């Protein structure tokens, strides 16, 4: 009930000190889904407490992670010190097909590597002649990026001078962005800063180029990063349905994608925190509407392949139909051999800026019930969509410490979480089964009806999996 | 579509013809991809000595590093004292990274905090932060102790990490008494390695230095164990091993074997074993104190030597035959204990795979990448086995260490045709491996690509990985094996030879093609 | 043609031009070859499901067997005995042979002795040769003791050892103090393993029947353990190791470890280490009796029960974690020892690697082969990690066991596609895994042929083969391998996840095909 | 000096008893190369004494092990217990090109697997039965041989009947072999055995077929069996002369080669102890000479191809010396590279009936020295050529012992042995170089002008291997 939980989040407080305490009281809070605004309920996307082991990252990982790094045919740089560049290299699954080293680029980690020289008289030399290099080595290369670490801003370097210069010498697309760790207090700013980016530099250059031929059935699929092929499998659905997808952002896109998305009838949009500035920016310039759909799990992909039919005409409405026919034995099969094994189970979430209200209609589709999750970097309008999403009197929790999301466990005794890296191995050592909900534990992908079926096999064969009955030694009974 | 008795994952979901259909339609319709004969021309033109030659002339790119920051060595350092948390002074997002990096290659949890500086710090500085942190730290997670880095954000702006304690300390925030030994780690000096030499120098001389009045070299008759930068955690427990077994008295300071291989029994412990308070106090009363990987311990060198006035031998580390065996032996001249018969035989086992293994190791070719210590380590011990060293890379290296292996190199047969790289990176070595080939690569797994990569090119020109070094993200539990003595020794020399016959039982697999050399016994 | 500067062997020498030409000259000049299309139509046939049929209604002809001769693990099981050297009475030919076998596994010497039977002996029996043998194998080699086994040759003629060792000490051949036990091992009955058993039986009864009055179980206040048929050195290591931990006394009874791995510093050491003849004559007054290998040790086990009266636990192998658990149970109970923290440690080591690889063991599907003990802990194994053990093979297995395994299979959810078969051999699981494809084989080096089959029907047919069990030819120093008890666990689970690790990077390699899923972090 | 070995001798030989002292002094002899009779000095194919651990190995291995396996489209019955097969499986790299399961079948293990029932019953209704599932189950076969273990005499079971009956009923050459292990005393009469076995069973099949096309330079290669691709190496020199290699026995070789060899001009016949008995044979019934050769080495080569090119006429002369001009570059470049490595360097050998003298020339053909030789199973008339070969008071072993072998080397100090799998390991922890003259230490081939740099190499490799010079802990001196 919701005093039983309101005095849990008392118990766990009481760790911190004054000023600290009065902080987290207001990023921590049980669910209301009768209430309409949640700022009333938790606060979001402020500082983080100094020294609490957030789960966190900057907006270097929003920008180049995130947003930048997915697309396949352009170069991004990591300019400033070797490392951050090197503990992303590769960190993140989003697909792609294409020669590595040659025509696509995802996998690669290009850098500056600043040493003190570049720090002391700054490195926008270092940069020009970088820029040169990679126009000799990567030739195929369609466009650079210029991810800004840390140093950069705060030596004042003028990465915009140079992308200008080098843009018009090499003839090639340069994009500088500001996307400093320190600037903002989480990934969500580098979205931001990321997707104003794309807007300035990369956007309007077929502004006047109308030679695309186009359909009253174009859409782009925005903020699928295509983790494990979650984009394939969302696209295949649309074109079965009828539609044309003409881009999708960033999961296996590329520049001539990004450059077309202008001329599509209608922007699909998944993730929204990260990518719904730039989509209401072409609502405003080239008139284009925009929706969230959410493709998780068959009760979801199926509202959301009608939500979207319906913004057509009655043809995609009735290939809707055949659609949804053509994948019904298909789940209805998954939801056959695996909700016996997970009904009832109980699960808590804690993930970035979306996946802890959409992935939830997946697990009520094979029987189970979050009862616990929370964003890292989620804004009051995620928690505005969370509301209605969660049971009522649920656990919510913004920016969770690590003794906050451990202390809450304990008594809520979840039967499964899903996380990080950095919360796996944790609860793990309790004996709490887990599951990955950013890189999928190197499987997926789990959109789609496609992705249904491995996301049930998952759940299960972790859940249930014979090493959970083994933590406790025998004879220590 | 899926069939549910038999499910498919990315691979081999996305090879149906439905999705490769969708996909040549995606390439075709908008992605305006160069055609297939122009990306197949441009792939040849990167595995030739053309492009190797400008590809070392680069002087402002670099492409697919082989090193790391400081505070993640920083990190991994302060790990291995006892209720330690390593906490890193700057932006937020370097320990999400430094955590999910090690995360990966141990898979065991790991801690570490920031002090989550923002804009504001960049005009006003980090003082606030360091209070707020330092208190938030210790009341939120009861360390006994704080071990303070820097990120790169921090050393720009000039923070001054020895006032901001204190005042922190003079404030209110942390109690005097509490110990917080801290480095200044900038990530665009030097490496991971760089980060923990300064890290572990910082916490000896917050031990120490003050109180050197009442200390007498020899009193405690142990010698000092300073490992370095290890991220394969057989290496601390063969050390352990065979100074116990030589009845030695030591003490290993920065110890993390426990904490990155808690139990899962059904408890979380965040803190776990680790180097004591007392035992980093009553180290200068050590014997002396010995380096295992000397050419990143400079500074802790200089420290030791300088104010323990312990005479820090000169021992390269305990890789392959000889370097144990110079390291034993050191050992016994140091501690007065003999060299006893279990590791004189364990030695003689290790000489027996050797004699056992020859005719398969003999002049195979390597290429090979990692931290200066390891990496010439390999290179000494592939030179013991009659293999050649072709390729040898150390980005994160110097002119003073290149030289030493370069003398190493001199005084062996098989190094007639070694070449020694640093400040290079897996972009130039991608380079090496197309136009002077080798049998393997010996490397971290970022040298999966390069693997790809000359594969692409065709099954004869495949160049395969050995997976030793740091990270290792893709196969499990290499964490647990030993590189160091002769235990590590023989662990080497089975997956080298094992590699070179796995491979040629791959190439003599064709039925009436190959397989007339496909032999049961090799 | 030979460069001199790139020597080729056999591989790739005979894949020039001009030796290709010669062969197929050869080929088509005389070979009088069946057509290469005849060829093909008859390999596609022996993948099918009518083959398979016809294979399993053989009754007279074994294909590839996975067993060996009684004699085998007879001497085996004498090397484990101190200073003794293992004799076999009959044919010569048999002795160089078993020495080869284990040479090429072990990669040791192996000393083994014949007393040379010809034609002469079928007539007059063999008498005279035991006579002259015993004299002058003691007199060459020095033993302080002669284990005696027999080949096929001398059982069908009815050779009576007891009395041939007898008229020897009666005449003055050997001295009668002189220790010669002895054991009925013929080949033509069960396998290696029982050969083990028997001649093991007969050192014991040698040493205790008639010794048994004086004897009282629990004076000794020790274990005795039995092992069996063994050929992981790790295996003998892990048990002492385990046992010297948990501070139980115990007696390994047939301990090989030491003279298989004699170390290479200048001496021949033909005999080194072993079980005493004082462990033996005392072992009856050990608290109890445990057999490692209970399914090949039905004979000791009797006579143990039997002379001894030591209550000898009903335990399974100490394979995996469930029968490590009560292994160690078992010995704590018995020994009045309780389990210590490092091994409760261990155990929790193993359960966090299990923890961290699950995702990709689940649900894998594998055929396996070797000796009954061996077989059946895999399989239990298999089934902790949740893994699908599809095909069970066991040549020298029987109803009993097999009953016993499929007791195992129904317990468990993943034992719901297994099947178990004895009397078969490695031909019937060529069809099998033809048929009934697994993802991996698990067995000796004679796997390597079913591996060479199915890549022959295609790439995606291909089963690889993981080399754990006897014999291991074309890899070096398995020999040095755990299988048993929480280390042996954790060897094999690495094995396990990283074969599929390896072979599913070689899957996704392929460039812009299946290289969207060579993942970095697995 | 010949009394510095003589008391050598008689140092070893005081570690026997009375009766085994006699036998050993007989074979245990200083070489004495102008002598013309090896019975003055050794004596060789007795009896072995019982447990001193000879080397030697039966009449099986000599008949299913080194004579009829070979044979690639002929299916080998191990008949009788299961072991004898399992141990040969594969254990000798006697090479071959085929659909191995399907038209060749020489690293597979067939056999009857004798249980007790058989012993007491007999396996003549077992292996009746047996041939016909061999028919069903691999019916490319070209005929079949059954190697009989030590129980089928034993039994007295009439393996010829069954052979006969069976070869009429399927159509089909099946070979009946009496090579059961207590016969003879070694491999050499399980050769003797083979051979008279194809010439009963196998050679006479094409006596009234006179349908082959002949040439006046038709040979067959007799006793090469093709270890690491021997006969191969060999073969491609002898095609280059200008002759016509219409068999080999049995390296690679087939049974319609077999059948053919009555047909060839001459017999070249590398291994004389295996083979001599059946050349002898055809020389008598169809008139065919045949000569012995040696491919072991430059020196050997030529003597040998030029000697045989004297054989015929004027045509193969020259071409013999195109040969040998062509390879005199390569094989000079090969001394060149490694004699300076080699030269000086003293090497003892032991292996069964011809390498121990065939070997010589190729060592000194490297600057090497061979001061000690011997035979497993070797006769007076191979002792008869090793006198020559052998430098004066060298030391000569027939049937050595372990104890003798050993201790012999300790005396004579090496740098380099010989020898087999079973000595190979006792000599590498004494610190002495050694290579496998079976097997080829997993390498080869070492015969013709190709093996010889293969042989160069390998010598060098493992004598000059850096692994020798640690034997000894350093502190430990
Ligand atoms: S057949 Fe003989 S023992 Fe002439 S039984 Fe033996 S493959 Fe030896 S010295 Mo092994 S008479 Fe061949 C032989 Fe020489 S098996 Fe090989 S190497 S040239
Ligand atoms: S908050 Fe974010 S990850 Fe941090 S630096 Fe800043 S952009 Fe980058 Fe980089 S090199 Fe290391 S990890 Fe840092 S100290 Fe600099
Ligand atoms: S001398 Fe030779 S190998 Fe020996 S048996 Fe005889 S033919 Fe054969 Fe065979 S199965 Fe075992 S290994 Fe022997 S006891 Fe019988
Ligand atoms: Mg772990
Ligand atoms: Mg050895």
């Amino acid at each position: 009930s919701r005093d039983e939980v309101e005095s849990l989040i008392q118990e766990v407080l009481e760790v911190y000190p004054e000023k600290a305490k009065k902080n987290r009281e207001k990023h921590l809070s049980p669910n209301d889904p009768e209430l309409e605004q949640s700022k009333k309920c938790i606060t979001s996307n402020k500082k983080s407490l100094p020294g609490v082991m957030t789960i966190r990252g900057c907006a270097y990982a929003g920008s180049k992670g995130v947003v930048w790094g997915p697309i396949k045919d352009m170069i991004h740089i990591s300019h400033g010190p070797v490392g951050c560049g090197q503990y992303s290299r590769a960190g993140r699954r989003n697909y792609y097909i294409g020669t590595t080293g040659v025509n696509a680029f995802v996998t690669m980690n290009f850098t500056s590597d600043f040493q003190e020289k570049d720090i002391v008289f700054g490195g926008d030399k270092k940069l020009a002649k970088l820029i040169d290099e990679i126009e000799t080595l990567f030739p195929l290369n369609k466009g650079i990026s210029v991810q800004s670490e840390c140093p950069i801003g705060l030596i004042g370097d003028d990465i915009e001078a140079v992308s200008k210069q080098k843009g018009k010498e090499h003839g090639k697309t340069i994009v500088p962005v500001r996307c400093e760790g320190f600037r903002g207090v989480s990934q969500s700013l580098g979205h931001h800063i990321a997707n104003d980016a794309v807007r300035d530099w990369v956007l309007s250059a077929r502004d006047d180029d109308d030679s695309f031929e186009t359909t009253d059935y174009d859409v782009a699929i925005i903020g699928d990063y295509n983790i494990g092929g979650d984009a394939w499998s969302s696209r295949i659905l649309l074109e079965e349905m009828g539609l044309r997808v003409v881009a999708q952002w960033s999961g296996d896109g590329t520049i001539s994608e990004m450059e077309l998305t202008p001329k599509v009838k209608l922007n699909l949009v998944h993730c929204y925190r990260s990518m719904n500035y730039i989509s209401r920016h072409m609502e405003e310039k080239y008139g284009i509407p925009w929706m969230e759909y959410n493709f998780f799990g068959p009760t979801k992909t199926i509202e959301s392949l009608r939500k979207i039919a319906a913004q057509f005409d009655e043809s995609i409405q009735k290939k809707c139909e055949e659609v949804i026919a053509k994948y019904q034995p298909e789940w209805e099969a998954v939801v056959a051999k695996y909700r016996p094994r997970l009904e009832g189970k109980r699960v808590m979430l804690y993930v970035g800026g979306l996946r802890p209200r959409h992935v939830i209609g997946a697990y009520e589709d094979l029987g189970m019930e979050v009862v616990g999750t929370g964003y890292e970097f989620g804004h009051n309008d995620d928690y505005d969509r969370t509301l209605k999403e969660m049971g009522d009197s649920t656990l919510l929790y913004d920016d969770v410490t690590g003794y906050e999301f451990e202390e809450f466990v304990k008594k809520v005794k979840p039967d499964l979480i899903g996380s990080g890296i950095k919360e796996k191995y944790i609860f793990q050592k309790m004996g709490i089964p887990f599951r990955q909900m950013h890189s999928w534990d190197y499987s997926g992908p789990y959109h789609g009806f496609d992705g249904f079926a491995i996301f049930a096999r998952d759940m299960d064969m972790t859940l249930n999996n014979p090493c959970w009955k083994k933590l406790q030694a025998p004879w220590k009974k | 579509s899926q069939q549910v008795d038999k499910i498919k994952a990315s691979y081999p979901l996305f090879l149906d013809q439905d999705y490769k259909d969708m996909l040549a339609k995606k390439r075709d319709g908008f992605e305006e991809k160069y055609p297939q004969d122009k990306i197949d021309e441009v792939f040849q033109w990167t595995t030739t000595k053309e492009y190797q030659e400008l590809n070392f002339q680069r002087e402002a790119l670099t492409v697919n590093p082989a090193k790391a920051c400081q505070p993640l060595g920083a990190v991994l350092c302060a790990l291995g004292f006892e209720k330690t948390m390593p906490y890193v002074h700057g932006s937020q997002g370097c320990v999400a990274y430094f955590r999910s990096y090690f995360n990966r290659h141990f898979r065991e949890p790991v801690s570490c905090v920031s002090d989550s500086m923002t804009e504001d710090a960049a005009v006003f500085g980090g003082q606030q932060n360091m209070k707020d942190g330092l208190q938030n730290c210790k009341a939120t997670y009861k360390p006994d102790m704080i071990a303070v880095s820097t990120t790169c954000m921090a050393e720009v702006i000039g923070d001054d990490l020895n006032a901001f304690i204190n005042n922190s300390k003079k404030e209110g925030f942390i109690p005097d008494e509490f110990p917080v030994p801290f480095a200044h780690t900038p990530s665009f000096v030097g490496s991971h390695v760089t980060g923990w030499d300064n890290m572990f120098e910082g916490i000896a001389r917050y031990f120490t230095l003050k109180s050197m009045d009442d200390k007498v070299v020899g009193s405690n008759k142990k010698i000092n164990i300073v490992p370095g930068f290890e991220t394969y955690l057989g290496n601390f427990r063969v050390i352990k091993r065979m100074l116990s077994e030589m009845g030695v008295g030591y003490s290993l300071l920065s110890d993390p074997e426990e904490v990155l291989d808690t139990p899962a029994d059904g408890q979380f412990r965040m803190y776990a074993g680790g180097t004591t308070q007392e035992e980093m106090k009553d180290a200068p009363n050590a014997l002396n104190t010995v380096l295992l990987q000397p050419w990143h311990l400079e500074k802790t060198k200089k420290f030791v030597e300088g104010t323990w006035k312990h005479e820090v031998p000169k021992l390269n580390i305990p890789m392959g035959l000889d370097w144990t065996d110079e390291f034993l032996m050191k050992v016994s001249e140091i501690s007065g204990q003999p060299i006893p018969a279990s590791l004189t035989k364990e030695r003689g086992r290790l000489v027996d795979m050797m004699t056992d293994s020859h005719t398969w190791l003999h002049g195979k070719r390597f290429a090979l990448w990692g931290d200066p210590d390891f990496v010439m380590g390999l290179v000494k011990f592939l030179l013991e086995l009659g293999c050649e060293p072709v390729h040898i890379l150390c980005h994160n290296g110097n002119k003073r260490w290149k030289k030493a292996v370069d003398a190493i190199l001199a005084a062996s047969p098989y190094g007639k045709n070694a070449t020694v790289y640093i400040g290079k990176d897996l972009w130039h070595l991608r380079s090496l491996v197309f136009t002077d080939k080798p049998d393997f690569m010996i490397g971290n797994s970022y040298g999966k690509f390069i693997q790809r990569d000359t594969l692409h090119k065709g099954k004869e020109f495949e160049v395969p990985l050995i997976r030793i070094g740091f990270p290792i993200f893709d196969r499990h539990h290499l964490h647990r094996s030993t590189t160091l003595g002769y235990e590590g020794a023989m662990q080497i020399l089975t997956t080298l030879v094992n590699s070179i016959l796995e491979r040629l039982d791959e190439e003599t697999r064709g039925m009436q093609a190959t397989d007339y050399n496909h032999d049961l016994v090799r």
